[PDB]
RNA sequence: CUUACCACUUUGUGAUUCAUGACUGGGGUGAAGUCGUAACAAGGUAACCGUAGGGGAACCUGCGGUUGGAUCA
RNA sequence: AGGACCGAACCGACUAAUGUUGAAAAAUUAGCGGAUGACUUGUGGCUGGGGGUGAAAGGCCAAUCAAACCGGGAGAUAGCU
RNA sequence: GCUCGCCGGAAGACCAAGGGUUCCUGUCCAACGUUAAUCGGGGCAGGGUGAGUCGACCCCUAAGGCGAGGCCGAAAGGCGUAGUCGAUGGGAAACAGGUUAAUAUUCCUGUACUUGGUGUUACUGCGAAGGGGGGACGGAGAAGGCUAUGUUGGCCGGGCGACGGUUGUCCCGGUUUAAGCGUGUAGGCUGGUUUUCCAGGCAAAUCCGGAAAAUCAAGGCUGAGGCGUGAUGACGAGGCACUACGGUGCUGAAGCAACAAAUGCCCUGCUUCCAGGAAAAGCCUCUAAGCAUCAGGUAACAUCAAAUCGUACCCCAAACCGACACAGGUGGUCAGGUAGAGAAUACCAAGGCGCUUGAGAGAACUCGGGUGAAGGAACUAGGCAAAAUGGUGCCGUAACUUCGGGAGAAGGCACGCUGAUAUGUAGGUGAGGUCCCUCGCGGAUGGAGCUGAAAUCAGUCGAAGAUACCAGCUGGCUGCAACUGUUUAUUAAAAACACAGCACUGUGCAAACACGAAAGUGGACGUAUACGGUGUGACGCCUGCCCGGUGCCGGAAGGUUAAUU
RNA sequence: AAUUCCUUGUCGGGUAAGUUCCGACCUGCACGAAUGGCGUAAUGAUGGCCAGGCUGUCUCCACCCGAGACUCAGUGAAAUU
RNA sequence: CUUUAAUGUUUGAUGUUCUAACGUUGACCCGUAAUCCGGGUUGCGGACAGUGUCUGGUGGGUAGUUUGACUGGGGCGGUCU
């Protein structure tokens, strides 16, 4: 029945978005983490 | 009046309402209300602090004013209103100064009566007055913890306090809980018993009452598993343990009362 | 031929009545069994009425009332 | 009036049959319960792991729960196969 | 292209979420469509989403987040004032036709509207981060009025009919038309106005709140729809001319009335109830500092400005969530005809479809069904499953009971159609006429026409008339649990949890307690008729004896006793 | 008895026959008064027993209409080994 | 000088009274058109309360673990020198 994934751009971003990302200590670490690993799309860009 | 309820349907055959028709039927004095916002007994971190709490109706706070300054200036009880925030029955007033205010509204609160408040005032239900003035052994009313603090005693309905005695700057009174307390005396306290009094009759009836009243159900201890409550365990009710709060505390003994910074203003404890 | 009324008779569901039934409540009779002695004398705690509770049992005890109570109270 | 009655939408999930390499990692069909209420739903928010939440089953906490998931300590240890 | 069949409160139409070119045209068929494929949501190309008025920005704030300084904390950080963000909610304005292959309240026609700046004129006290009002708010129910819209008649166009009949009482179709402007009505609410005085609204205020008089009362807000104008316009059946055969140009009749309706509107109304029912800005008003021939304010009109993003298409699905072109999941809006209580249902309309393997054959057996002699639960753990029952009205209905119920108990009877009553009644609706008048969407009295149930008679066809779909099986004895509810998402819905009620116990407020190292915070803007914890679990009759052991409450004189000295 | 081991206790009722059911007795292995006792109208997709109607549940299956099953053509799996 | 009593003096035991640390989630003022914060004023309380170090009690709220072997399956029982 109802799956486990109900999309919502607004939420998707403010939840795992570069903004809310650069909002916490370990957040900017999560990024830098990828930035080091040379990730393609840092965190759900658009 | 209390008024029972016809067994018209289940969960209504027991209902025992309480109607005070003399209570305003329209909306409240808007310029004396201000949001409320339910809390659900949650903390600042969303962590539920006090169990059983939520739902209920909207509930908008009034104003009351347990201070009762506006001295010398009298006023006539404009109307009588119903208050969700408290058990008592709030009441308008309107001073001759032209300002409107609220009051718990005591026993004799007949709409149209007059009331004052001040060193002089007048020993009468409604008129606020500093015990340093009011007689001894009076029924009093909304007492005041500290001098001018705002009054926080006998606020509930049917409540009241007896000025047992006075000794200098302090006045020894008797709280409804049956405790011999003391106060700075220089604390306003008005007069008369708080209205309603017949409040302790509501039967509610159906569970909904409590629920839509802003109260969630309660889960018993010997009903849940160990990991969830000291009263855990199963396989056939059982117990063989000491009645303790969900944190291991004899809910039948102890006392917890550990202030020592107030004992001073205490004579005979609640018995 | 047909319709209407209606007898027998059919069905469902109550009411009343008599009989009857595992068992059981208490009530009546029964020479001589047991347990105690409550009442009639001041009956050995004066008795009884109503009422309430308690008790193997008569009964006891509490509350009010009555005299249909003994003494020279 | 009513946690009132019958009954769609709507919410739910008592029975049986079928499916069981399904149409489907719980559904389909014929019945079934609630249906102005402790109702039901959209949108956004707050509770973070020995912690949350729980009308209490150890139930839910992203198909995962008697302690989630991801990475690290880490080639844990494995008188066993 | 002609049939046939299926959906049609949808399997239709539009939209949000989400998707992100899937849209359209032309092409191509390898791989992708569970087949073939000339076809496609596939490949390759181009083309295609045009706004002052729709939405997002944008003002305003809710939850909640963030947070100068600040208060805390080994660090990281936690919290929070001012304040700043944050819609799912409040603030301003566009309608009707036409058009594209594909755009549409964006482009074209016509007819409007909002706000701001600048100007001309008339009049005037303007002036806030400030005061006041207003925005601005619950549940349920009960009407009436209105429209949507349907039905019928008229009117207009067309039609005389593959087979008996059909030019008059006949068949087919259409009958539409918005914003805005004026009117301000069914109805809802409320008495106005002047003057004076004042311990209130942090200052002030003419505003609001309070107090006096005086004077009139027909005042003042509000508000569906109707009616005009819009509109001699558009649209409009249909013809006439053309076609690449998809589709084109031109032309154009009638276009009214009655009745019936809504879950929509009047209605943020009205009545009533307890569980007592956002905030802030826009807005109106009042003053403050300031200004003080000024500036501004108000109205009329003229003019300029109205930026920028979004706008294709799917959207109960083959474009979203489910690995699939998957019988699952997915919020909002619209709501025709017959019959019906109705968004059930059955057949249909507009609209959309036949589900991307087909052709035969007519075996056992599996799956879904239809019917069965006689019997009728002998089946079986068990009546599992089936079968049965089913409607409206009326008659009538038990123990028991908390007097509400139990109760649709049970058990019956009538139901179609036709004529009469009555050429269509009772009712509903309400046109002239006529009366008068505050006075017109006036009132009265008229009852034409329109619409129209039930009943009672008599007759009549079938085996059967609640003929389909649809649509309770009933009763008796007894365990458990008061009852509605809740629960093991994916084997357990129960006798479990919960609940109203009860009792014990803690808590005097900086409460008890809980989250937190802390600051702080919930409890609660509550205060013992309150809040927490525990156990029991409606209600009725009740709830015995035990304090030795453990815990808990009170005492602490004495015995023993930590650090320390 | 949702508590009874012996246990299908015994007796009565229902039956043609009743280890279930209902009413009793008390010899309560091992009920009992808010980890409440006994009742209790109404309520229940709740447990047990019975009855009327009903019937393919069964005696005992038969016929019939469809979806596979089989034949043809296209595509074209799986477990296991 | 010792056995012992008034004076002073010292120091402990409690018990009052005081203010000046310390608290105030009383009332104002200012920072400030603020509810936090800070400073000031006043009132209340007041060396108490509270906290730090040390220390007795309590402490399944929490945490790390233990909880033997033989055994004609294991357990029970018995055994282990
Ligand atoms: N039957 C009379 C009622 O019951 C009771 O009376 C009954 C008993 O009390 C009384 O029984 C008595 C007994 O009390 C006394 N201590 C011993 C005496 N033998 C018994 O007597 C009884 O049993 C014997 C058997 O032997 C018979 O013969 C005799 O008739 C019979 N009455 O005999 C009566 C039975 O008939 C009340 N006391 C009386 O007031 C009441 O009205
Ligand atoms: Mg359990
Ligand atoms: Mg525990
Ligand atoms: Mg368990
Ligand atoms: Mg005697
Ligand atoms: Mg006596
Ligand atoms: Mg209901
Ligand atoms: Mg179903
Ligand atoms: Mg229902
Ligand atoms: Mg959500
Ligand atoms: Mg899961
Ligand atoms: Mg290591
Ligand atoms: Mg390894
Ligand atoms: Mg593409
Ligand atoms: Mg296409
Ligand atoms: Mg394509
Ligand atoms: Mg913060
Ligand atoms: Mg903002
Ligand atoms: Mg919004
Ligand atoms: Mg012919
Ligand atoms: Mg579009
Ligand atoms: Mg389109
Ligand atoms: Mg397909
Ligand atoms: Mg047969
Ligand atoms: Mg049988
Ligand atoms: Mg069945
Ligand atoms: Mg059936
Ligand atoms: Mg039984
Ligand atoms: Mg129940
Ligand atoms: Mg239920
Ligand atoms: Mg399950
Ligand atoms: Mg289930
Ligand atoms: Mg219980
Ligand atoms: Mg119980
Ligand atoms: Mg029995
Ligand atoms: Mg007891
Ligand atoms: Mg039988
Ligand atoms: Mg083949
Ligand atoms: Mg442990
Ligand atoms: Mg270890």
């Amino acid at each position: 029945m109802k799956r486990t994934f109900q999309p919502s751009v607004l939420k998707r971003n403010r939840s795992h978005g570069f903004r809310a990302r650069m909002a916490t200590k370990n957040g900017r670490q999560v990024l830098a983490r990828r930035r080091a690993k040379g990730r393609a799309r840092l965190t759900v860009s658009k | 009046a209390v008024v029972k309820c016809k067994p018209t349907s289940p969960g209504r055959r027991h209902v025992v309402k309480v109607v005070n028709p003399e209570l305003h039927k329209g909306k409240p004095f808007a310029p004396l209300l201000e949001k409320n916002s339910k809390s659900g007994g949650r903390n600042n971190n969303g962590r539920i602090t006090t169990r059983h709490i939520g739902g209920g109706h909207k509930q908008a706070y009034r104003i009351v004013d347990f201070k009762r300054n506006k001295d010398g200036i009298p006023a006539v009880v404009e109307r009588l209103e119903y208050d969700p925030n408290r058990s008592a029955n709030i009441a308008l007033v309107l001073y001759k100064d032209g300002e409107r205010r609220y009051i718990l509204a005591p026993k004799g609160l007949k709409a149209g009566d007059q009331i004052q408040s001040g060193v002089d005032a007048a020993i009468k239900p409604g008129n606020t007055l500093p015990m340093r003035n009011i007689p001894v052994g009076s029924t009093v009313h909304n007492v005041e913890m500290k001098p001018g603090k705002g009054g926080q005693l006998a606020r509930s309905a049917g409540t009241y306090v007896q000025i047992v005695a006075r000794d200098g700057a302090y006045v020894t009174l008797r709280l409804r809980s049956g405790e011999m307390r003391k106060v700075e005396a220089d604390c306003r306290a008005t007069l008369g018993e708080v209205g309603n009094a017949e409040h302790m009759l509501r039967v509610l009836g159906k569970a909904g009452a409590a629920r839509w009243r802003g109260v969630r159900p309660t889960v018993r201890g010997t009903a849940m598993n160990p990991v969830d409550h000291p009263h855990g365990g199963g396989e056939g009710r059982n117990f063989g343990k000491h009645p303790v709060t969900p944190w291991g505390v004899q809910t039948k003994g102890k006392k917890t009362r550990s202030n020592k910074r107030t004992d001073k203003f205490i004579v005979r404890r609640r018995s």
